């Protein structure tokens, strides 16, 4: 028969930390537990690698179970960055693969040009010789005379004369023009992206004792690479400019498509979302562990997200770790910081 | 972790608070008990007294209001409780129904300190606690025969689902040009009293409802979006052994905890197909 | 009737110094005089000039009745040399008769070819040394230059230069000139440059050996020889003068001597008349020039001075004769013997 | 400059020395007198005694031999004088002739102190002075009637065969003699005919220019100028001028240089002559 009230029943409930509260069959006892949800498992590897700072296993895990081709590069980039170390990595990644004449016989000053310049010389007038030279297409000579004096302004009035009509008909001429005038702006902004490992050396070469500038330029290049098909490479430049923000931004934009390729792989909306945010977080953690680097909203936003998935695993310890790394300026960060505390404490 | 003999009379509700560390029970003895569980230990902390009849349910409020607990009983009233300075005391009392109150539930902390109440008198009440203390609620006739449960929808525009003894499940939405919650949809699908209704807090596009009934079946109601209707999906093709009495969603993972009459608890999750299976 | 002995008579005899002795009419006294011989006078102008050191009068006398043109040019030279003075003559006889910079890098470009690409790798890699080498092993000359012209390395800064000479010096005169300057020499210009640009070589020699007067003169004399040997007689005298080489001017002049005395022979002059005038004029021109230069060892030269001495003593001018004998090496037992005779004869 | 009254008797010869400074003279008073002339002043040094007759001529030896003078006289003797410390003394006597000696001339110095002697005996003697001081002469019959002059040719420019002198005789002939080793004496090279009366003097020019020049001077009032272009060639005859001279010509003397002839005649005058382009002779300085 049916009855209005008081029937016996477990009266089950879920609570923070993934705990299940129910009533014993005797109807007089309460039982709290942490059920085993196939598919959900506290992240040990992350907790253990984050402490022993040895992501060899973690990296070896993601690598052996990677998703799409691109993802594989990133973990490989991290697999090798793991062994060789940051410094040693950026090395292997930014490097590369007649005199005499004896005069003979009679000769003579033919022409006015020659005679005028010759007279100048002997008459110890090294300055005029060059003027008379330049005002004729005797640049080769003008240069030879100048390559003999000390006078800088003169020893330079010719360079600016060479470039004046050649730096535009020769790529090597335009490059010299830049090496000469101690600059990179030109290469960094117009030299073909394919020869980046070069524009790379022109930054470390011209700014060897001014890091702020060295990195402002390296960055300016990375952006250009990534925006012109050199994704893998722009990351290398960023890794050397210490701009985790750029790498973060790229990865946050690549997030969606990544969660989609996972959802098509026979996974529930949750398995996909779950798996995705985890891969991104482990990929970001290991990467931030080798570079020289939170103020990015979405990153924070998604950081908070991984927190909850972690608390739900009961692993309050790994949850706090990420809680710490977030700006204690954010209230959501504040609240969860407090909640995780009591929940565990 | 087990806390045997928390009461001598049969227990009807046990809920952990926002931190899932502070337990609370209620039963026929007409009392509530506060516990503190750790590893596999426990310590009673108090015994709430006042209800003139068996206590049916309890709901912990969001910490941002203080340390409160709400309860309802066959006595047709609702009592709020507080733990200020280290001791529990009946702050307020809500009693506008003329029959057993069977469920009570604190709205989302964004709405403020609101309480959702359902009674065998067929009505449902919405209660806030004024600046001064007293209460000026919303009372609506929501089911014939009697209302057994009511749950709040997550926050965005405010909705809640009720489950009556008229076998119906019902969604409610607040309306301005009425200053009341109006009936948005009636979902037919049970052939016997609906015992409980739970609105999942999942933040995915799709909304999930789970209703449990005297007919030995659980139904998961889902709605793709505002233009979609509520689609019925039995938890499993075969009926269950006994009456399903409760439904509870985890906070993450959207995992359903079903409490049967054969005093057995089954766990479920959704799969690629959109059909449930043991999690 | 004729008689065997003791008949009166002047019984003359000539005697050293152009003196004539004869018994007087009364036949009891002796006369000793210095007869007048037409065309035979004591060279007073030379005596004066050599005493005063003012050859203006002698220069003009010789300039009024000069023989052939070369000689005229010679006395003409001497004239100007007597007014302006050695130094001022040499200054007037050796004397001679910004741009575009706008480059702005534009558009996208790129390195193409293994050459352009490797040099730049050397530049940024801060390996300037090797960048220069590659530019050279490849015919990228300006390139290597533009580069080295920015370094302050020497052994390198010159490797570029020697490359420039090695392939352009034989193809361009201007290039070749540059070679010698760059290498701080003038041998090439002194030896092979067109004898027409001598004023350039001369000037070049001066600018390379301002403190090495020995070298300077050795070069000026070398250049001097060429001009002479290449139909530039008047210019050779100029470079010789500036090098203070009276020897060379004595040779040019000693050699042109025989012909000079042959043209005077044809002027309807006797053997004595020819020899005499040629010698005196040879000696005058020389005594003069020898006064504005910087200086007697030449054997040929000595024999003529000794020939002039003899014509001198016969005009009676023992004084002038002594002047010349004193310019000869007292080591010549001829000059020695002669000194004695004159000495005893005059004092 | 004049030196009046050198002697009371007539002077026959007056010669200056190698320097043209010391003057010797001789007269019919049988004496020689050495003088020292300077500017327009002079001073008698000594007076040489010994000749027993008129003294005709005197010649000054080259300086390298010290201060020596030779003289000859109507007495047929030749006396050599020397001056050691302002003091003159007879230092040797050459007396091998049987008649008057009319000329004495010292040879070019290269040959040593060699003296040429001409006598009226028709002979000529060549005399030097051995180490000790004495002499070993060469004597040759050179002209019939008498010899009045003998003069040496310039020394070739030390082969003793190239020595030549020229004589002048009262047989009208002018002869040329050359030394010969085999014969050990001077032998006849050539007789030059062209005078009609006694040759009175013969002088051989020192001109060091291709041609050789001789000058004869005769009682016939003429002066021949003999020339020779070839060593073994013939000697050309050329009258100093086409017409005879007012009176007899007694001496002829060349200059040291320029080849200017100086003639002395009976009109007691002296004329100077030089050779012209035509190869003929003309006054050498303002004619009188």
């Amino acid at each position: 028969a049916p009855t209005w009230y008081g029937e016996p029943s477990p009266a089950a409930h879920w609570a923070f930390g993934g705990k299940l509260v129910q009533i014993t069959p005797d109807g007089k006892g309460v039982s709290i537990t942490n059920p085993k949800i196939s598919g959900l498992e506290s992240n040990t590897t992350l907790s253990e690698a984050l402490k022993t700072k040895d992501f060899k296993p973690l990296i070896n895990q993601r690598l052996v179970k990677v998703i799409d081709d691109v993802n594989e590069e990133d973990w490989n980039l991290l697999e090798k960055l793991s062994m060789d170390g940051t410094e040693e990595f950026l090395k292997e990644a930014l490097a590369f693969d007649e005199t005499n004449f004896q005069p003979e016989g009679d000769f003579s000053l033919s022409g006015n040009i020659e005679q005028t310049i010759s007279k100048n010389l002997v008459s110890g007038n090294i300055k005029s010789a060059v003027k008379n030279s330049l005002e004729n297409d005797l640049l080769m000579e003008a240069m030879v005379i100048a390559l003999d004096s000390n006078n800088e302004r003169l020893k330079e009035s010719v360079k600016n004369a060479y470039f004046a009509k050649y730096g535009s008909k020769s790529s090597l001429s335009r490059i010299l023009y830049s090496i000469s005038k101690r600059e990179v702006d030109d290469l960094v902004e117009n030299l073909d992206v394919s020869q980046w490992k070069f524009i790379s050396k022109a930054i470390q070469n011209l700014y060897p004792n001014d890091i702020a500038q060295r990195n402002e330029m390296l960055i300016k290049l990375g952006d250009r690479l990534k925006e012109n098909g050199h994704r893998q490479d722009s990351l290398t430049l960023y890794l050397a400019a210490g701009s985790l923000d750029k790498v973060a931004s790229i990865w946050l934009s690549e997030f969606p498509d990544l969660e989609d390729k996972l959802k098509k792989d026979n996974k529930t909306i949750y398995e996909a979302h779950s798996e995705c945010l985890t891969e991104f977080i482990e990929r970001f953690t290991v990467f931030s562990n080798f570079i020289n680097g939170i103020n990015n909203e979405q990153l924070i936003a998604k950081f908070l997200e991984f927190i909850n998935l972690t608390t739900s695993t009961g692993n309050f310890e790994l949850a706090t770790e990420f809680l710490n790394s977030l700006p204690s300026d954010n209230e959501e960060v504040k609240t969860e910081k407090a909640r995780v505390l009591i929940a565990s404490g | 972790v087990v806390i045997a003999n928390a009461h001598n009379e049969l227990i009807h509700d046990a809920v952990l608070d926002y931190y899932g560390k502070r337990l609370a029970t209620c039963s026929s003895d007409k009392t509530i008990k506060i516990f503190e569980v750790e590893g596999e230990t426990h310590k009673l902390i108090d015994t709430l007294t006042g209800h003139e009849g068996p206590v049916w349910r309890v709901d912990w409020a969001h910490p941002k209001f203080g340390t409160i607990l709400a309860s309802c009983s066959y006595d047709g009233k609702v009592l709020i409780w507080k733990e200020e300075n280290g001791r529990w005391s009946q702050i307020a009392v809500h009693a506008v129904h003329s029959a057993s109150v069977n469920s009570v539930q604190w709205a989302p902390h964004e709405y403020g300190p609101l309480l959702l109440v359902a009674s065998s008198d067929g009505k449902v009440s919405v209660v806030e606690f004024k600046e001064n203390g007293t209460t000026s609620p919303i009372i609506i006739d929501a089911h014939a025969i009697g209302v057994n449960s009511a749950s709040w929808a997550p926050a965005t525009s405010r909705k809640f689902v009720t489950g009556g003894a008229d076998n119906l499940v019902k969604i409610w939405k607040y309306n301005s040009d009425a200053q009341t919650y109006v009936l948005e949809s009636t979902l037919e699908g049970h052939s016997d009293w609906v015992r409980d209704v739970a609105w999942s807090p999942t933040v995915l596009l799709r909304s999930y409802l789970a209703s449990v009934s005297q007919d030995r079946t659980c139904i998961i109601w889902t709605q793709d979006n505002e233009q979609g209707p509520w689609k019925k999906t039995l938890l499993k093709e075969e009926k269950f052994p006994d009456v399903l009495w409760r439904a509870s969603w985890s906070l993450s993972g959207n995992v359903l905890a079903l409490s049967g009459g054969d005093n057995k608890v089954t766990l479920w999750k959704e799969n690629l197909e959109g059909k449930w299976e043991p999690a």
